[PDB]
RNA sequence: AGAGAGGGAACCCACU
């Protein structure tokens, strides 16, 4: 997808002001590895906001 | 030349043979390391007795 | 890596309800109620009021457990009283004493500070 | 290495209270008394100055690497 | 939960939970544990070495000092520590009464607490957990890998 | 398109090419650090 | 059948401390005002740290951690903050979050400290607590440096411990035991409590199987993001506002079945 | 006397522990020698007049602590515990995270692990001053409490505080370097670092 | 004279200055020099 | 060589076609949990969504699997691999067009496993057939195995950094063979000693042996508390034990509403005198230490580790032969969680007090020491002047080490028991020895009283140096502290000369401990 | 290694104030491999004209 | 929307 590898920020949700990398896509939900947590969640395209 | 033979630091035949604190901390060198040891090929290798 | 995210303590999500209310079958007049993100900053309050109540037969509360954010209060009370009107009862009863002893405080706080 | 901010117990705010141990510990006072007068009555908030290595000033002596 | 931490005799284990600081009792002072570790632990181990460290360390940090612990002193046992830690308003054998963290009733038994010195070891959970499932293969036979 | 490193010893700043051997211009130090991304990082203060 | 009246007895109040006596009120009702000083109360804390530059000793995780446990100014301003989640704007706004800029460079052959001092707000009341000194977040070698800024936002104490405004909340019920809850194997050893009214010669009162546990004694030392006594008064506004939620939602469930 | 007021002007008198040796107070004894001395243990008990022992000693140990090993000196009243226990702390602490070198931001070590805020102990031996084991520490001092609890304490397993940890009690950071140099040979392969 | 009871804080000093002129690694060093 | 490829224990027929390498199995550190079942184990998310399950599409879970198929991969509910008829198999993790995804009857699903799915669950060294068994799966957080108390006896795992293996049967033919065979509640009693492996470990063990005691109490709002987290609780609350003055129930009647069905046991507490039954109140006991249970409900007694343990004829025993199986995996479940709910009230500890005896007790035991120590002295001085006769059978210096072992060890057990009758009843080394959950009464007289003598290899300390065991002590020095006797205590701490004694022990004990492992797995091998 | 013997592996009497009787890896190394006590001082030799 | 992985052997330290 295009928004594979994208510096992405979760602007809506429990996990707003996250900023993350995309690893996976859909045309649903994308996972996001958070440069913050040891963690990759996954939340909605509608949540996202690039850089 | 004969040839190369390893040194273990804080010898005698070391570069930083009692040198002071602050020079050692100028070669990123701590003064706590006691030394003892042989540096080969980057590895940090002990001598069991 | 696994580690929960601190939203899972007190943060509902779709799909999830707040109170759920099952009827027991094994006594008359028993109700099991679940309460979803809480914990026993709620549960124990409510199981000291309700023990208050002499229509109560029974007033307890668990955690299946405490890595999994839920309470249930069991409530038996007496037949012709619902247990699900002396849980009515006891949230109105303590937010009434809430009110009443931070309204005391409130006094005690313009006692002191002035004198 | 640097002070903690809070005492992991309590949360009682101890990192500002590093220095002015220092300078009450070169000031001819006791341990227990530089305690005290920093004002720690739990020794779970003694515990965070008077065990304490400040090992921050031994990794500022290297010449930083940027520049 | 799963880091293995340890004593400074021996008393190792992995962290079975962590509560919140409501949830983790409390004396009559605001002083919750860090670390609860299992009474049944000792007796058998026959650690008391910790207790007596843990008793010294009370009376240290009560004191403002670091505590001696050389092994043949002779001028430091049991009895002294407990009476220097009874001047500072404790019990005489470290003992203080916890008030449970969940329902508030004070705990019947008298809990055994102070501070001791704790070792977090290199061995994480994170490190060790792994699993697997149709992966790679080895190429002399066909079994799954190593490791 | 030439990437800057961080000599070593020198402290200081250089250019580097493809197939370009790693030396420093004011004393030859062979160790280079590269310098630090310029894209954005944010940390969670937990 | 209903509520017993509480009241409250305050024995002093200093800008670090409040020590008050709750009478005539339950166990469980005292003990979860405890829980709610610890957890409940919201506060203003550093919550998210963008490091535009770090040449410090201490690693960026390190600093924004360090950033994250400081206190702050929320006497009034934490209860018009919404939550950052809750709140409609583009994922950050002076409705929910408070901002803060350091930028420091260490042009000087002195250790240079950067203290809480340097951390500037935009607005003027959030602004860290630091007579006493400021706290140390990171010390400086010449040459090195921080710039971040940081977003500071509402949360409370089951979130993360840097949302904790309790320094020490002491709690004790019953100082010499009549209730019996605590059994001494020997209580001529037990040092009496600070609440006890026992003379030297008894060690701790005599039994009595009527009575119940009141008259709880409360020590409540903040660490400086509140005053001791908004502490207590937000965890009762908070208590009833979980209460009533909780009633809200019961009332749905009820209509629901009916 | 005249030693100890002597040796505690150190830098300044230069008298150092090779001066004591050739004062003859001090010397080295191997063990073959060790079956022909008598030696005393400690001097407060073994010199003065009593049921006499042997009244005959020829050496003196200087200090029964010194029998130990590096690791079984950091050790709280060791011989309070019992002897498995202690061969099971000293592989323990060989094993404990901690500043293990001060020059560790240089150093592109492999598994480097290095806590956040390591402590001196609370409870210590006068052994810890030699080994330097207060400028460099492994672990922290923390209130614990020997207690039955929910479960969680069971079987060798312990309670931690959710707020002491989030308040920095015991994070660690955990380094990992990675090695990787390309290989000029004879054309036929040939490695180099470029993005693909 | 002798030290009759101040032995305990005597033998640290000398266990001091024997750590501090020989260190924890003179077997090491002193066989390599040799 | 081909020979040296097949010959080793690392070769084909061994390392490769005996014990292989298994697909769909995890290993982790286990935690423990008691608020979950004894068939229940906690694995983690992470683990989940990496080992899969193939469930076959059928019109009932048709519905259920497109939902977990429209979830795809990392998704945790949903599925990695879905194959078709023919045997193809469509990733769900590389989110293929939606066209072909659909779902009909026969199609398989690798689908994530939930909470409810079977797996194997063992530690390495299977000695025997409870080393390795069937758990149910349920889903918790953080990244540990999370399983149960009582089954860490079968396993021998004691949590101190102990990894488990878990194993994931991947057909429903298979998953339904653990289910009847290798479920733990199935592999309660053991074939072996025809015992119960399970029993109840240490701290539910002194929880319950303090729970059951006749001075326990409870209010009406504690008894509300503990009954909650009975799971076969029909709703009807006991009658009090005590209704007019404070209506307070016995600790008796909540473990009476434990025990399940209508089973009757007689047993003894361990403290239990043996001059009890000879005269009177053999029925009515004063110490409360015959524990009956009677029609279901415990009359009397107190549980030690000989009602509730793993011996054989306890009551779990019988509750495993007179009911079912699934309802002792209940009873142990119940009596686990109710009483360590208790235990919040009441509270268990250890500490320095409980390892203090009062002066008289010290005295006593020096005195006892001084004794001993002056009576190992004039025997001595027997045998040197030859005024010692030889015992028939042996030498002349066995009959001297003979009287001076007997001396020891007899001025050992006077001070063991002149120390254990001291601990006033609420000593917490009392309270964990006469549950039997944790130590002995030999681990109380070491802590207080002497450690007593030190032997290598059956004897004494020999004689290391020249006719002395250390440089410290005269030439042919054959006294108690020369050879290697401690009469010093855990608590007052080994002078060094008895801490390099007790060294050597505890490095004997290891010794054994290290050699015996190998020996040991050798023989199960040729013996299975 | 694995020998079934323990005299190589047991603590000697001689083993005192030269070599710490407590630290040794407990696993099947034990009493082989140990940690030199703090003082004790390997003599590096001299000529014996 | 282009979809798989490989090294292999040897020897040290620990882990239960
Ligand atoms: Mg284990
Ligand atoms: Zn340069
Ligand atoms: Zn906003």
């Amino acid at each position: 997808n295009e928004l594979i590898g994208q510096t992405v920020r979760i602007s809506q949700g429990p996990y707003k002001g996250y900023i993350g990398v995309v690893k996976d896509a859909t045309e649903s939900t994308a996972r996001v590895e958070l440069h913050s947590t040891c963690q990759t969640i996954s939340v909605d395209r509608q949540r996202l906001t690039t850089v | 030349f004969i040839g190369k033979i390893p040194i273990m630091l804080r010898s005698t035949y070391c570069l930083l043979n009692g040198l002071t604190d602050r020079d050692l901390c100028e070669l990123n060198e701590c003064p706590l390391d006691p030394g003892g040891y042989f540096i080969i090929n980057g590895s940090e290798k002990v001598l069991i007795a | 890596m696994n580690a929960p995210p601190a939203f899972e303590s007190f943060l509902l999500f779709e799909g999830e309800k707040k109170i759920t209310i099952n009827k027991d079958t094994k006594v008359p007049n028993a109700c099991l109620f679940t309460i979803n993100k809480e914990d026993h900053t709620l549960g124990n309050i409510i199981k000291s009021q309700l023990l208050k109540d002499p229509q109560v037969l029974f007033a307890g509360y668990k955690v299946p457990h405490p890595l999994e954010h839920k309470i249930i209060i069991r409530v038996q009370t007496t037949p012709d009283y619902s247990p699900q009107e002396a849980f009515t009862n006891a949230i109105t009863d303590l937010i009434s004493e809430l009110s009443l002893l931070e309204e005391r405080f409130r006094v005690a706080i313009k006692d002191k500070q002035e004198g | 290495m640097i002070i903690p901010v809070r005492c992991f117990t309590c949360g009682k705010i101890v990192g500002n209270k590093w220095e002015a141990y220092l300078g009450l510990l070169q000031a001819e006072y006791t341990e227990g008394d530089a305690l005290d007068a920093l004002g720690l009555k739990r020794y779970c908030c003694r515990r965070m100055l008077l065990a304490h290595v400040d090992l921050i000033e031994k990794l500022l002596n290297y010449a930083p690497l940027e520049k | 939960i799963g880091d293995k931490f340890a004593s400074r005799h021996g008393q190792k284990g992995t962290c079975g939970i962590q509560y919140r600081q409501e949830d983790m009792p409390f004396t009559c002072e605001g002083i919750t544990p860090d670390i609860i570790i299992n009474p049944h632990a000792i007796p058998s181990r026959m650690t008391i070495g910790h207790l007596i460290e843990c008793l010294q360390g009370k009376v240290s940090a009560n004191k403002g000092e670091i505590g001696d612990a050389t092994p043949f002193n002779d001028a430091v046992n049991v009895q002294k520590i407990s009476n220097l830690l009874s001047d500072y308003g404790y019990h005489l054998r470290g003992n203080e009464v916890l008030y449970n963290g969940f329902t508030g009733r004070k705990i019947t038994s008298q809990i055994f607490i102070g501070p001791t010195y704790y070792q977090r070891l290199k061995h994480m959970v994170d490190d060790k957990i792994h699993s697997r499932a149709r992966g790679p293969i080895q190429i002399l036979n066909r079994q799954p890998m190593e490791g | 398109q030439p990437m800057i490193y961080i000599c070593g010893e020198c402290h200081t700043e250089n250019e580097i090419k493809s197939r370009d051997p790693i030396r420093c211009r004011e004393c030859g130090y062979r160790i280079m650090y590269k310098k630090r991304t310029k894209r954005l990082v944010v940390f969670d203060a937990r | 059948p209903y509520a017993n009246q509480p009241t409250v007895r305050i024995t002093e109040l200093t800008d670090e401390n409040v020590k008050f006596i709750i009478e005539n009120t339950d166990l469980a009702v005292a003990n979860s005002i405890r829980r709610v000083f610890i957890a409940e109360v919201p506060i203003i804390a550093i919550d998210w740290v963008q490091i535009d530059a770090n040449s410090s000793v201490l690693h960026d995780e390190f600093i924004a951690h360090r950033l994250g446990l400081i206190p702050l100014t929320s006497d009034d301003i934490v209860d018009k903050l919404q939550y950052s989640r809750d709140c409609t704007c583009e994922e950050f706004c002076p409705e929910c979050s408070v901002e803060f800029t350091l930028d420091v460079r260490c042009n000087e052959d002195q250790t240079r400290h950067v203290t809480s001092r340097d951390l500037i707000s935009n607005s003027p009341r959030v602004i860290p607590v630091t007579e006493q000194d400021d706290i140390l977040i990171v010390k400086l070698r010449k040459g090195q440096e921080l710039r971040l800024r940081a977003y500071a936002k509402k949360g409370f104490g089951k979130e993360h411990a840097k949302w904790n405004p309790t320094a020490g909340v002491a709690f004790e019920y019953d100082p010499d035991n009549a209730l019996r809850h605590t059994v001494y194997p020997k209580p001529e050893e037990w040092p009496k409590s600070e609440y006890s009214e026992l003379d030297e010669d008894e060690s701790q009162a005599p039994y009595d199987p009527n009575g119940k546990p009141e008259r709880f004694y409360y020590n409540v030392e903040s660490c400086g993001s509140l005053r001791p006594e908004t502490i207590v008064l937000s965890a009762l506004s908070g208590l009833k506002k979980k209460l009533s939620d909780l009633q809200t939602q019961l009332s749905h469930e009820i209509q629901s079945d009916v | 006397k005249r030693h100890i007021d002597q040796l505690k002007e150190r830098e300044y008198n230069n008298y150092s522990w090779q001066d004591l040796v050739a004062s003859g107070v001090v010397e080295y004894i191997d063990t073959l020698e060790e079956e022909t001395v008598m030696l005393a243990m400690t001097p407060d008990d073994l010199q003065e007049k009593e049921v006499a022992y042997c009244s005959t000693y020829t050496h003196c140990e200087i200090h029964p602590s010194m029998i130990l090993g590096v690791c079984a000196s950091i050790i709280p009243f060791p011989d309070h515990n019992q002897s498995p226990r202690n061969t099971y702390q000293s592989a323990m602490g060989k094993q404990a995270m901690g500043v293990y070198i001060t020059n560790f931001h240089v150093r592109m070590d492999t598994l480097a692990h290095v806590l956040y805020y390591p402590q001196k102990p609370l409870v210590t031996t006068r052994s810890m001053e030699y080994l330097r084991f207060r400028e460099l520490p492994a672990g922290i001092n923390s209130i614990v409490a020997i207690a039955s609890y929910t479960g969680y304490n069971q079987e060798d397993s312990v309670i931690m505080n959710r707020s002491a940890v989030d308040r920095g009690f015991f994070r660690s950071v955990f380094y990992r370097s990675y090695k990787e140099q390309e290989s000029k040979k004879g054309f036929d392969q040939e490695e180099v670092f470029e993005k693909p | 004279e002798i030290t009759p009871d101040l032995w305990q804080e005597a033998c640290w000093i000398v266990i001091s200055s024997y750590f501090d002129e020989k260190g924890l690694v003179r077997q090491q060093l002193d066989s390599f020099d040799e | 060589s081909l020979k040296q490829r097949l010959k080793g224990k690392e070769g084909r027929v061994r390392g490769n076609l005996m014990g292989k390498r298994v697909d769909f199995s995890a290993r982790t550190v286990i935690t423990p949990d008691p608020n979950l079942s004894i068939d229940q184990v906690g694995v983690p998310r992470s683990i989940a969504a990496n080992m899969t399950f193939a469930e076959i599409v059928t019109p009932f879970n048709i519905d259920r699997l497109q939902e977990l198929v429209r979830r795809g991969n990392s998704q945790y509910p949903g599925a990695k691999y879905i194959i078709r008829d023919n045997g193809d198999r469509i990733d769900l993790r590389f989110h293929p067009k939606p066209s072909d995804l659909h779902l009909q009857t026969g199609y398989k699903v690798e689908r994530h496993m939930c909470d409810g799915d079977i797996v194997i669950f063992n530690r390495q060294p299977t000695l025997h057939k409870m080393s390795m068994m069937g758990h149910r799966v349920r889903i918790l957080p953080w990244s540990t195995f999370r399983l149960n108390l009582s089954v860490t006896t079968p396993y021998n795992a004691d949590f101190d950094g102990d990894e488990m293996n878990l194993h994931l049967p991947q057909s429903l033919e298979t998953r339904a063979e653990i289910q009847e065979l290798a479920m733990v509640p199935r592999m309660i009693v053991t074939p072996q000693s025809n015992r119960p492996v399970m029993g109840i470990v240490q701290d539910t063990l002194t929880a319950v042996r303090k729970f059951t005691k006749r001075d326990v109490f409870l209010e009406r709002g504690e008894v509300m508390n503990l009954l909650m987290f009975l799971s076969t609780w029909d709703g009807k609350v006991p009658q009090p034990a005590i209704l007019k003055p404070r209506p307070l129930w016995t600790g008796k009647q909540i473990f009476s509403l434990i025990i399940p069905g209508h089973i009757n046991c007689i047993r003894t507490h361990s403290t239990h005198p043996d001059d009890e039954d000879s005269g009177p109140y053999k029925h009515i006991s004063p110490g409360d230490t015959k524990v009956v249970v009677e029609n279901g409900e415990l009359i009397m007694g107190i549980l030690c580790k000989k009602s509730l343990g793993t011996s054989a004829g306890s009551l779990v025993h019988i509750s495993y032969l007179e009911m079912g199986h699934d309802i002792t995996r209940l009873f142990y479940s119940n009596i686990q969680t109710v009483i360590n709910n208790w235990l919040l009230i009441e509270g268990h500890t250890i500490g320095i007090g409980d390892s203090i005896a009062d002066s008289k007790t010290y005295q006593d035991i020096q005195n006892t020491i001084k004794k001993a120590k002056q009576d190992v002295i004039e025997v001595i001085e027997k045998a040197h002047n030859n005024e010692l006769e030889p015992t028939p059978g042996n030498t002349l210096r066995q009959t001297f080490e003979n009287q001076v072992n007997r001396i020891l060890n007899d001025a050992r057990d006077k001070t063991g028991s002149s120390a254990q009758k001291s601990l006033s009843e609420y000593n917490n080394f009392k309270s964990m020895v006469v549950s039997g959950a944790k130590g002995s009464k030999i681990n109380i007289s070491q802590v207080i009283a002497v450690v007593g003598q030190q032997n290598v290899e059956g004897k004494r300390i020999p004689f290391g140096f020249k006719h002395r065991t250390l440089p410290h002590f005269i030439k042919d020095d054959y006294g108690p502290e020369s050879r290697g006797f401690v009469e010093n205590s855990y608590l007052a701490g080994l002078t060094p000369t008895e801490f390099f004694f007790h060294a050597m022990g505890g490095r004997e004990g290891l010794i054994d401990t290290a050699v015996k492992t190998a020996e040991t797995g050798y023989i199960q091998r040729r013996l299975i | 290694r694995d020998g079934k013997l323990a005299k190589p592996r047991q603590l000697h009497n001689t083993l005192w104030g030269m070599v710490c009787p407590a630290e040794t890896p407990e696993g099947h190394a034990v009493g082989l491999v140990k940690n030199l006590a703090l003082m004790a001082y390997i003599s590096v030799g001299s000529q014996p004209s």
